């Protein structure tokens, strides 16, 4: 099976550099192109250059050339990206595939970078009580970076919000709808899980 | 018109993830804009040199088994 | 550089349908031209290589077609796991682009917001902060406008809405609204009220609570 393994995610400074790594199995890596792509959400793809192990061969999007250094290393299979002098405009999921005659085949999971000032900070968790079905809530507030889960009844009950910055920091809501008769008879919790902050959070829903 | 003067290879020419070969160039003439002249399959559709400065990416298709761009005009095998 | 257009952003479809995404080429590209699939918190999947091969694996609902400068991503019996965004490939030429890409959202029956209005918690208002939240749940069409009121009169500071993506599993739509106050704020007032306005129904949907 062919597999690209990348980092889930990179957190850096404004100014700063970020080197990714691209980790080939299930194929011979210096039979295949590997190709390097930028993707900014609602923003059209964009891509950033490509690399040959078997010959050493770097090409680069001129548009990046500016930005971006890539490299290899054959014996243990690895291709790398890295950017430089970031800014807000390199904050992006960058992903690596396979490449050749048929372009683009396999892709790794991407590399979530986020290039912040902003101080890793654990969430503020708030229940959100009522003041036939329930709908109840809990409000994830002022967290860094993303991201959070919210599980609920852990993982026996669900609708997931998009996070919104407010104001260099994170704040998302879940929502859960029960029968009325399971609550309140019965507990409802919500945990909030932020793995940056190494915190988990339980608020039990209360009626009023 | 058609570039009147020397044209200097930037890279070794190499193999494409896309099977063609791509050939840098960098224009030592006055009269850019100008249209690169080449002759033997030309994959770049019209390339040109825009600045003297800014080197080109030229691509092309070998066929199994020389490549002159230019008018001392640079000579390229494959 | 070649300029891949994918003109249309979005594409609604019913399930069953058959729905045929295009991408223009800027120049000839032949048939180097491959397409993708990307379903949100996913990689993108290859599906079509050189304009109209078929990926191993790939159902036959998907067809490639086109060469030179038009290419076209055809889906047919269109089924609520193909709610994605699809997306073209030149590959003709260094540097590669992508076309914009295409989300497609698959169309269903009306299905009316189920609105929901919560006060701020006691554990919020201890530190100062006062946030109302409101969420409209599994509403279809996408459309949909909330507006807050204040002791009746209607509130537009503070306001902060977040939008799902489609849901894969009814074809439904939620959202989220929450007005953040200060503390101070939020107790110099009585009546918090959350309305939404969508094709569903004439009047607005209304809910609402009073602190006393």
């Amino acid at each position: 099976d062919v597999q690209l393994v990348e980092p889930g995610a990179e957190l850096v400074q404004p100014g700063a550099s970020v080197k990714m790594s691209c980790k080939a199995s299930g194929y011979t890596f210096s039979s295949y192109w590997i190709n390097w792509e930028k993707q900014r959400p609602g923003k059209g793809l964009e891509w950033i250059g490509n690399i040959y192990p078997g010959s050493g061969t770097v090409n680069y999007d001129d548009k990046f050339k500016s930005k971006a250094t890539l490299t290899i290393d054959t014996s243990s299979n690895t291709a790398y990206m890295q950017l430089s002098s970031l800014t807000s405009e390199d904050s992006a999921v960058y992903y690596c595939t396979r490449g050749g005659s048929h372009a683009m085949d396999y892709w790794g999971q991407g590399t979530s970078v986020t290039v912040s000032s902003a101080k890793t900070t654990p969430p503020s968790v708030y229940p959100l009580a009522p003041g036939s079905s329930v709908t109840l809530g809990c409000l994830v507030k002022g967290y860094f970076p993303e991201s959070v889960t919210v599980t609920w009844n852990s993982g026996s009950l669900v609708h997931t919000f998009p996070a919104l910055l407010q104001s260099g920091l994170y704040t998302m809501s879940s929502s859960v709808t029960v029968p009325s008769s399971t609550w309140p008879s019965q507990t409802v919790t919500c945990s909030v899980a932020h793995p940056a902050s190494s915190t988990t959070v339980d608020k039990k829903l209360e009626p009023r | 018109a058609m570039c009147l003067n020397t044209f200097v290879l930037k890279k070794e020419v190499s193999e494409t993830q896309h099977g063609t070969i791509l050939i840098k160039v960098e224009y030592k003439g006055e009269d850019a804009p100008c249209k690169i002249p080449f002759s033997t399959r030309l994959i770049t559709a019209n390339p040109v040199v825009t600045k003297k400065e800014e080197p080109v990416n030229i691509e092309a298709e070998p066929p199994f088994g020389n490549i002159v761009i230019g008018i001392k005009a640079l000579k390229i095998n494959w | 550089d070649i300029v891949m257009t994918q003109s249309q952003k979005f594409m609604s479809t019913s399930v069953g349908d058959r729905v045929s995404i295009t991408c223009k080429a800027s120049q000839n590209v032949r048939t180097s031209v491959a397409w993708y699939q990307q379903k949100p918190g996913q990689s993108p999947k290859a599906l079509i290589y050189l304009a109209s091969n078929r990926h191993t694996g790939v159902p036959d609902r998907f067809t490639g077609s086109g060469s030179g400068t038009d290419f076209t991503l055809t889906i047919s019996n269109v089924q609520s796991e193909d709610l994605a965004d699809y997306f073209c490939l030149q590959h003709w030429t260094y540097p590669y682009t992508f076309g914009g890409g295409t989300k497609l959202e698959i169309k269903r029956a009306d299905a009316a917001p189920t609105v929901s209005i919560f006060p701020p918690s006691s554990e919020q208002l201890t530190s100062g902060g006062a946030s109302v939240v409101c969420f409209l749940n599994n509403f279809y069409p996408k459309d949909i406008n909330v507006k807050w009121k204040i002791d009746g009169s209607e509130r537009q500071n503070g306001v902060l809405n977040s939008w799902t993506d489609q849901d894969s599993k009814d074809s439904t739509y939620s959202m989220s609204s929450t007005l953040t106050l200060t503390k101070d704020e939020y107790e110099r007032h009585n009546s918090y009220t959350c309305e939404a306005t969508h094709k569903t129904s004439t009047s607005p949907i209304v809910k609402s609570f009073n602190r006393n």
